[PDB]
């Protein structure tokens, strides 16, 4: 199961079940391009959110309705959607996972 | 004290 695995793998189930979780299939530099594309209001209504032009190759993992700590289980989607993340610093990079759309 | 840069990269990346 890709989501128990990667989940597991990267720290998002030892201090807690992460309950949602996106995984993005392309390259670093093709994510970190998307804070010069799309200006877009984030959730919160700050405006340091980015949309892609294009769509990319996503998996969505969240928990299953039973799972609990420590135990976390996860069910696996796979879609091919527009990403929105939110970009701070110098260099200007993703911090966080806003939306798929 | 991963700079919120490297956690999206690890929380997200999957190249």
């Amino acid at each position: 199961n890709y989501c128990n695995q990667m989940m597991k793998s990267r720290n998002l189930t030892k201090d807690r079940c992460k309950p949602v979780n996106t995984f993005v299939h392309e390259s670093l530099a093709d994510v970190q391009a998307v804070c010069s594309q799309k200006n877009v209001a984030c959730k919160n209504g700050q405006t340091n959110c980015y949309q892609s032009y294009s769509t990319m190759s996503i998996t969505d993992c969240r928990e299953t309705g039973s799972s609990k700590y420590p135990n976390c289980a996860y069910k696996t989607t796979q879609a091919n959607k527009h990403i929105i993340v939110a970009c701070e610093g110098n260099p200007y990079v993703p911090v966080h996972f806003d939306a798929s759309v | 004290k991963e700079t919120a840069a490297a956690l999206f990269e690890r929380q997200h990346m999957d190249s």
